[PDB]
């Protein structure tokens, strides 16, 4: 199994906003797995939250 | 470490990179590094400087 | 056979589309791998280009296997072993083997069942999953507008 490219989305909730709804200010993350078979041979690319 | 665990008992050809990962562990580090530590302190806000 | 366009069935990833050739290098040579778009959670499987039948890569469904798998639907047949371990471990193979009529059976005894007693939340998934499957071989392999492929499953769930 192998990860590569992390990438970030835009924020949920601009500052302001997050201060006032106690809610954490962040950013979704997306990694693009792989799964490798050695014998037989697949991969199998997916996209990772 | 759960991944190569579930790596082997669940079948070949069945299994995809979104039933290997479980990103509780790595959500759970996070949010237990930004609350409960000691490098991650409260700002000190009673004026600019 | 494969050639960019087809619609061809995973064993049990379900039916997907085919869009380019790859001669990706592997041991200083270009084996013909083959790419898929498979959309029920947009992952792209690459595969060997004579190992796919090994694996069990199987072509869309257009004949009297529909009327075959239309019977099997609507078979009097329901048996299945004393404990539920063994009744999982049999109807999950049946659902790893990738056959149409397998899948059939397995969906028409999940579903017999769970309008008699209602098992599990386990099974009600693993019949989700194998509904999924058939649902859109079928609604892929007829071009018969998929959930109006629910409708006719409804038809001959009722037989």
């Amino acid at each position: 199994l192998s990860f590569s490219d992390p990438r970030f989305d835009d924020v949920k909730a601009p500052v302001d906003e997050c201060k006032d709804k106690d809610m954490t200010y962040a950013a979704p993350l997306f990694v693009t797995a792989e799964f490798i078979n050695n014998n037989t041979g697949e991969i199998k690319s997916q996209t990772v939250f | 470490r759960v991944v190569r665990e579930r790596m082997t008992t669940q079948d070949v050809e069945a299994i995809t990179p979104q039933t290997l990962i479980n990103i509780r562990p790595v959500v759970a580090a996070i949010k237990e590094f930004f609350g409960t530590s000691q490098l991650s302190q409260f700002m000190d806000q009673n004026n600019p400087l | 056979i494969f050639k960019v366009g087809d619609t061809v069935v995973y064993p049990h990833h379900g039916a997907a589309l085919v869009e380019a050739i790859e001669t990706r290098t592997i041991k200083g040579e270009q084996k013909e791998y083959l790419v898929l778009k498979v959309a029920q959670g947009d992952l792209t499987v690459r595969v060997p280009a004579e190992n796919a039948e090994y694996v069990g890569v199987r072509d869309v469904v257009g004949q009297e296997g529909l009327d075959k798998v239309f019977q099997v639907l609507r078979a009097p047949h329901t048996e299945e072993p004393t404990n539920w371990s063994r009744r999982y471990k049999a109807n999950l193979e049946k659902l790893a083997s990738g056959d149409v009529n397998k899948v059939a059976e397995v969906v028409r005894d999940l579903w017999r069942r769970d309008q008699e007693r209602g098992l599990s939340a386990g099974e009600k998934r693993m019949l989700a999953k194998a509904r999924q499957i058939l649902v859109g071989e079928l609604a892929l392999a007829e071009s018969t507008d998929d959930a109006k492929a629910e409708t006719i499953l409804d038809e001959v769930l009722a037989a």
